[PDB]
């Protein structure tokens, strides 16, 4: 007849150093490279992320060469093992875009989706090896065949049919 | 490998064979290692006994106080250098005609400590200690070398060495195997040796005021066993020796633990001996023992 | 299955610690609702039994306002239904927990 | 700058403020704080007390030092690093340890010793606090006294044997043998998880091998408190003490010690379920420093503690297991010796409240004293040791003079008729619930061993009960064959029993020995049996009725005895350093007059006994221990058998009918 | 209701959640030990400090660090025990029974466990009557598997006021409650004669 | 400040070790 106990958490003394490696490192780099990148002494993706939340579309447009000036590590890092730090930027915009919504609330939002737009080499499809595997690459091409729109699940509540047991797995 | 105890066996084997001590005018001088050895194969024993005070005469005694100080650690070497030393002489009494296994018992230590002189930082040294004999148990055999036999290709690996806790061989009669999940031992090839535990009992002289008495358990292994009566003052000569302790559960004081997954396991011990051997303290027998 | 005559179909007992949507929940005493429950056990009356023999027992079960409305030493006449709970070890790891539950 | 987390401390602030409380600390100061500026010293105040002991410190060697809290309070300076140590132990006495240290090596280094540094920057030195605050009791310690300084006293129950405490691991690995060494940290040891080498990675290659790990000491010491205030209907509360290195092995069972130390709180496991945790934390005290030694009591008898102590310097235990003794105390002890009224003197300032009991007194001051402990090159031993039983009239003050024994002694346990039992005196076996383990425990008597033990209200004991006392009383030792214990124990106590005649009261028709009502072998083995008798003397009336309302004059008045006497800290310390460097020999001239008047005495009344003749010996090298000799003479025995025909009022007793006279026996 | 105290025997499972007063006599009080609610943990290696909150009689410790950034971060991390920076609850048990006059004719009394956390520790002593007014809370069955049938449940009092029945003498304060009337009773005077026959009236 | 300061020990002990670690500042409080 007792309510669950919490678990808190607080940080409290600086620990060891964080390492560049380290995801929350990166994903404080990511979100500076939105909130700081200059052209034509505009923050391009701070005003694109803002009207993506006013058009109410939870995605951002970054190109990639647009990166390597900010941060060459980061990118080689992202053109590297993509599967990996992507999920990391897209928390960063999703993180920036609270920060932003919650702000100009004054007179919850879903995992935004990273858009790469490339104007780097293109690799012929027929020159696709063994090696690119897991590696962003560029294609170019002709597209034949655009399939049925099939619906997958991002955010599902399950229950445990005898035990009654509610539950929400996060894919 | 370690080169400090590759040196401490090549001299052990080295001082085995080189020491020599005088029979000053009556008989010249003779190897006295190389005479128990001979008396060994005369009466195919399995313990030798060296005193200390020789191994502290030679060479200043700091290899005396190397081993005193980590016997535990350099026995292994030790039991190493006395199997090259019997083969080099007299190797016939090598086997037991498996393998048989060679006692190293040291006598004679310059001091004696009571059952209240334990301590810490003796454990694992050589030391001696005396006491009155509570209680003795039956001599039971201990696994010295444990066989098993293997779970996918069922077959016995034959002669593999038990630890002071049970052990799993790494190794599979069929080299291709790699497996050990499920091993089930066979008395054949496994070698055994006799143990007894025996309850000793501080002496009534050495109590302090006030205090009621205090015991401690010592292990008796080889051919030492059964060799004291209960109720009698013997002479304990052995290892400091520590064996895990489950009663110690709510004591007070921080209790220390391993993590490793979780890997939890409670560090707790008690204080326990293992003895290499105990001295106590028709007319034929009884007029011999006199001068 | 004690507070149920026939038996019903086995629901586990999970105490709500969270919502439906994941909000915790603050348990409420005082609005909750508890029932008393009592075990008694009657044991063949001494006046009766057969003399220089071993004593047999059987467990009563109350409940409700049936709680509490005897001393022990008493001599009393239970009526009730003379149910039988439990798998009786049937299902695997001697007989069947019997028990006179308490009208 | 710089204070630590979840602390007031500040590292560089705590050292300057010790290293200046070191430099200048004046006893003086403390003599200021004490209030007592009247017993101001020219010699001992103007010296630097730390420094110096920093100085014999480095001679000697020691690597301990013993700070008085009191003394922090002392020099303003520090006021504030004395609450600042209470409230964090651990901190603050590592801080201090460094300090030492670094005062240590700078001592060495301005005076450009010769000594060399070597040792010293390798060694570890340690600070032990002491007379921190008051006792509080147990009781009264909330949760929020977690890891604080406390000070307990109390007496030493049981003794754990040494516990092994791991301190450093010795995980091997099988396949490349990369033995690495783990040190404990915050009681966790943390495993490799694989071969930490990179070339060889096999997790299973771990494998701990017990022997080659590194332990250090551990013993828990139960220590029954006897705090200074006490709650309504509250029961004795036992506390467990754990201390650690040298402090191992230092407290016997029946020591009345003061401790100080860190109050923890540790979890339990519910063993029902293995890794999981009772919400109730037990609570132990980790110790820090004992106090054995106090000046209101005698010291512990070194004859009894002669076996141990030169091991226990070897061993570095550095406990004060005697008080040191000034030269200036040891010129005045002699002067006290060379005093013409010393006897009485020392009579009179034992129990000096009590009135009019000159031979009771007399007789507890040799007994205090003790006699020749003598040791046969053979084997055996004679033990001086003197049994005293007292009996008489009611309201005799026998309980008063019972209490005070029992509070100089060192080592005493003060038990009352119906209380004791047979197995409660000697040992018994109990189950100590902590390790649900039967654990073998002692009793009163060789709790008392060493020292005196009080037994009030003699015959109400059973004689089943009183059967024990009679090895106890003549071979000081007890040998218990009981189930699984086969051994003699050495009770080393001078029993002090105290009785009342059949019929409660004295009745002159019936002889002494009815009156007393003992059986002979029992009153053979008591040296010396008192009479005390409770006569209407108008005289003696008015002196005790006069005495008694005016120690009703004041709330909290002092002795109305008229005679001087010796204050009890001076006391102590000369029975005590009697007792230590003083050992009586008999000569001939006191063999002779012995003999004769132990041929004297053995010609129905108390007959005399050869116990008597060993009476007689033992109360004379008492009596000459008193006098500081070295050596027995005839008025010795002229004045030990002058008490033991007083004590029984041989003087007015019929030889053939052992009749007291009344009117001849009336003292004043 | 609190007004009205109860006895145990009236403590019936209908009160559980409510704040009641029950009368008795206390009988059996440990003595305080530290209850902890929420032990504290520190990761050295991220430098946090985590906490667990417990309401239980009995915890599981924890051994993995929960810090957020930490648990991100695929390095290792270990938790201690920091007693110091936990959070601890004075505690004691009373088992208060039931006065002779509240038993029913036949019967015999039975007690209560009672719960004391905080300040209100010692404030209860063997041998008192006193009115004890606190949350008759229910705890989780500790008692035999065969006996339980269901959710069975084990009370307990979390005290709250403690009311003596008869002021102890060592609690005396000279406040002008008690000076008004001890000068009601000396100023009309014969205080001995009083007092002396105050004690049973109907003994003449 | 003056110019000279009084002599200290090389060794730190390992208890001071980790004390260094637990470090903050002291504008917490007085
Ligand atoms: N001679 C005396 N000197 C001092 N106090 C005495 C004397 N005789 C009686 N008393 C007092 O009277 C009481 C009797 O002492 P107590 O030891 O209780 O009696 P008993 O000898 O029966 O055990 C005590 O309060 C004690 O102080
Ligand atoms: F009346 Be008393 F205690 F000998
Ligand atoms: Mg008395
Ligand atoms: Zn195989
Ligand atoms: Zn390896
Ligand atoms: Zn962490």
């Amino acid at each position: 007849s007792f309510d669950r106990p919490e678990i808190y958490s607080a940080p409290v003394l600086q620990g060891e150093s964080p390492n560049d490696d380290d995801n929350t490192e990166i994903i404080k780099s990511f979100k500076n490279f939105i909130l700081e990148f200059r052209l034509d002494s505009q923050f391009i993706y701070r005003d694109q992320l803002r009207n993506n939340i006013l058009v109410k579309n939870y995605s951002l447009t970054v190109n990639m060469e647009h990166l390597i000036g900010y941060n060459e590590d980061i990118y080689k890092k992202l053109s590297d093992e993509p599967s990996d730090i992507i999920p990391l930027f897209e928390t960063a915009i999703t993180q920036v875009a609270k920060r932003i919504s919650i702000l100009s609330r004054a007179q919850s939002l879903p995992t935004f989706q990273l858009i790469l737009n490339s104007n780097a080499n293109q690799i012929p499809l027929r020159d696709l090896d063994s090696e690119h595997v897991s590696k962003i690459v560029r294609l170019s091409g002709i597209i034949i065949s655009t399939s049925v729109l099939s619906s997958r699940a991002t955010y599902l509540s399950i229950m445990c049919r005898n035990c009654r047991h509610t539950t929400s797995i996060t894919i | 490998d370690d080169v400090t105890g590759e040196k401490v066996r090549e001299a052990f084997e080295q001082f085995l064979e080189d020491f020599s001590v005088q029979s000053t005018d009556t008989g010249e001088v003779e190897k006295v290692y190389r005479a128990q050895i001979e008396f060994m194969k005369i009466y195919d024993l399995n313990t030798i006994y060296i005193d200390y005070q020789h191994l502290s005469m030679r060479e200043n005694g700091a290899l005396a106080m190397a081993i005193s100080e980590q016997y535990y650690r350099f026995l292994p070497f030790l039991q190493k250098g006395l199997r090259r030393v019997v083969r080099k002489y007299a190797p016939e009494l090598l086997n037991t005609s498996t393998e048989r296994v060679f006692q190293i018992s040291f006598f004679n230590l310059p001091t004696v400590h009571r059952i209240r002189d334990i301590r810490s930082e003796k454990i694992g040294s050589l030391l001696s200690i005396s006491g009155t004999v509570t209680r003795t148990s039956e001599v039971r055999p201990e696994l010295y070398k444990a066989s098993f036999t293997c779970d996918m290709c069922r077959a016995i690996v034959d002669n593999v060495e038990q630890s002071f806790k049970y052990t799993e061989p790494t190794f599979c009669p069929n080299p291709s195997c790699e497996n050990r999940a499920f091993w089930t031992l066979n008395v054949t090839r496994s070698r055994f040796l006799d143990w007894q535990k025996v309850r000793i009992q501080e002496n009534a002289n050495e109590i302090p005021t006030g205090s009621m008495p205090r015991t401690l358990d010592v292990i008796l292994r080889g051919d030492s066993v059964e060799r004291a009566k209960p109720g009698d003052r013997c002479k304990f000569t052995g290892v400091e020796i520590v064996v895990p302790d489950v009663t110690q559960l709510g004591l007070p004081g921080v209790k220390p633990s391993s993590t490793l997954s979780l890997g939890v396991r409670d560090l707790t011990y008690k204080i326990s001996f293992l003895a290499c051997h105990v001295i106590s303290i028709d007319q034929e027998v009884f007029l011999n023992s006199l001068s | 299955a004690t507070t149920t005559l026939t038996t019903r179909i086995p629901t586990p007992a999970i105490y709500p610690t969270e919502d439906t949507e994941g909000n915790k929940l603050t348990t409420e005493y005082g609005y909750s609702t508890f029932i008393d429950h009592q075990r008694i056990t009657v044991q063949e009356m001494p006046e009766m039994a057969p003399a220089g023999q071993l004593p047999r027992s059987i467990d009563v079960i109350l409940d409700d306002d049936l709680v509490d409305k005897t001393k022990p030493g008493d001599r009393v006449n239970v009526v009730g239904v003379f149910k039988s709970l439990g798998a009786g070890g049937m299902n695997q790891s001697i007989g069947f927990k019997t028990l006179i539950l308490g009208n | 700058l710089r204070i630590i987390w979840g602390t007031n401390v500040s590292i560089q602030e705590c050292t300057t403020n010790f290293r200046n409380f070191l430099m200048s600390f004046k006893y003086k100061f403390r003599k200021i704080l004490d209030e007592r500026e009247e017993f101001i010293n020219n010699t001992t105040d103007e010296e630097l007390y730390y420094i110096k002991q920093l100085n014999e410190m480095r001679e000697l060697g020691t690597s301990n030092l013993n700070l008085d809290a009191r003394n922090l309070l002392a020099y303003k300076q520090t006021e504030d690093l004395y609450h600042q140590l209470l409230n964090y132990p651990q901190e603050v006495i590592s801080i201090m340890d460094q300090t030492i240290k670094d005062c240590m090596v700078s001592l060495i280094v301005d005076n450009n010793l010769d000594y060399d540094l070597d040792e010293i920057e390798t060694k570890f030195y340690k600070v032990r606090p002491y007379n921190v605050g008051s006792c509080k009791g147990m009781r009264e310690l909330n949760p929020n006294d977690i890891d604080k300084l406390i000070n307990l006293k109390g007496l030493v129950l049981r003794s754990t044997p040494v516990i092994p405490d791991m301190k450093v691991a010795f995980f091997k690995c099988n396949v490349c043998d990369h033995t690495m060494a783990v040190e404990i940290d915050r009681g966790v040891i943390q495993e490799p998880a694989r071969c930490e080498r990179i070339d060889c990675n096999e997790p299973n290659s771990m494998s701990l091998i017990h022997n080659r790990c590194s332990f250090a000491d551990k013993q828990v010491i139960k220590l029954q408190e006897t705090p200074d205030f006490v709650p309504d209907g509250q029961t004795p509360h036992s506390i467990s003490l754990c201390v650690y290195d040298e402090l191992v092995d230092s407290c016997r069972a029946g020591d009345r010690i003061e401790v100080t130390g860190t109050f923890r709180s540790i979890p339990i496991r519910a063993n029902s379920r293995q890794r999981v945790l009772k919400s109730l934390y037990k609570t132990y005290v980790d110790v820090v420093h004992v106090k054995k030694v106090s000046d209101k009591r005698l010291d512990v008898d070194t004859s009894t503690i002669e076996q141990e102590l030169m091991q226990n310097k070897v061993d570095h235990n550095e406990v004060e297991e005697v008080r040191q003794i000034t030269d200036q105390d040891l010129a005045k002890i002699r002067e006290v010796a060379a005093r013409e009224d010393l006897y009485s003197l020392l009579a009179r300032s034992i129990a000096p409240s009590i009135y009019e009991l000159e031979d009771v007194k007399k007789g507890i001051l040799l007994q205090l004293f003790g006699g020749t402990n003598k040791t046969f090159t053979k084997g055996g031993r004679y033990r001086g040791d003197i049994n005293i039983l007292l009996c008489g009239d009611p309201s005799t003050s026998k309980s008063q003079i019972l209490q005070y024994v029992h509070k100089i002694t060192p080592r005493g346990v003060y038990t009352s008729g119906k209380g004791s039992s047979a197995v409660g005196l000697t040992a018994y076996i109990t189950r100590d619930v902590d390790t649900k383990q039967l654990v073998l425990e002692s009793g009163a008597l060789v709790l008392s061993d060493g020292g005196v033990c009080c037994i009030d209200e003699f015959d109400k004991m059973s004689d089943s009960t009183r059967s024990v006392l009679h090895e106890v009383m003549e071979q000081q030792t007890i040998s218990i064959a009981k189930a699984g214990i086969i051994t003699t124990l050495n009770a080393r106590s001078s029993i002090l029993a105290s009785a009342n005649p059949i019929g409660s009261r004295y009745n002159p028709n019936l002889p002494v020995t009815e009156n007393i009502d003992l059986p002979p072998p029992l009153l053979s083995r008591f040296d010396l049996v008192y009479l005390v008798l409770d006569k209407v003397d108008e005289k003696n009336d008015r002196e005790l009725a006069k005495h008694l309302t005016n120690l009703y004059l004041e709330d909290k008045p002092e002795h109305i005895s008229q005679d001087d006497v010796l204050p009890v800290e001076f006391l102590t310390m000369y029975i005590s350093y009697a007792k230590e460097h003083i050992h009586p020999i008999i000569t001939e001239a006191a063999k002779t007059e012995l003999v004769r008047a132990y041929v004297g005495m053995r010609k129905k009344r108390i007959t005399a006994t050869t116990r008597q003749l060993e009476s007689m010996i033992r109360l004379a090298e008492a009596h000459a221990k008193m006098k500081l000799k070295n050596v027995v003479e005839l008025e010795d025995v002229q004045e030990a058998v002058r008490l033991i025909r007083s004590a029984i009022k041989d003087y007015a007793t019929d030889p053939k009918t052992g009749k007291i006279d009344m009117n001849l026996v009336q003292t004043g | 209701i609190s007004s009205k105290p109860l006895s145990v025997r009236q403590i019936k499972g209908d009160f559980l959640g409510q704040l009641i007063t029950v009368r008795g006599i206390i009988t059996r009080v440990s003595d305080v030990k530290p209850a902890v609610e929420v032990i504290a943990y520190t990761c050295d290696q991220c430098g946090y400090e985590v906490f667990q909150e417990v309401n239980s009689r009995t915890f599981t410790p924890l051994s993995e660090c929960t810090s957020e950034e930490c648990s991100q971060n695929q390095t290792k991390g270990q938790l201690f025990m920091s007693t110091r920076a936990s959070k601890f609850s004075a505690f004691q048990e009373c088992k208060i029974q039931e006065l002779s006059q509240q038993v029913p004719v036949g019967h015999i009394p039975r007690s209560l466990n009672i719960h004391v956390n905080g300040t209100l520790v010692r404030s209860l002593s063997p041998g008192d009557i006193v009115d004890v007014t606190g949350i008759f809370l229910p705890a989780p069955y500790t008692g035999f598997k065969a006996l339980k049938a269901g959710l069975l449940t084990e009370t307990y009092l979390e005290a709250q006021f403690v009311r003596q029945h008869k002021k102890k003498f060592a609690s005396f304060s000279l406040t002008s409650d008690v000076e008004e009337r001890v000068m009601e009773l000396i100023t009309s005077g014969d205080v001995y004669n009083r007092l002396a026959k105050s004690i049973a009236p109907e003994i003449y | 400040g003056n110019g000279l300061g009084p002599t200290r020990a090389s060794v730190m002990s390992k208890n001071m070790k980790s004390l260094s670690r637990l470090m903050v500042d002291r504008k917490l409080g007085v």
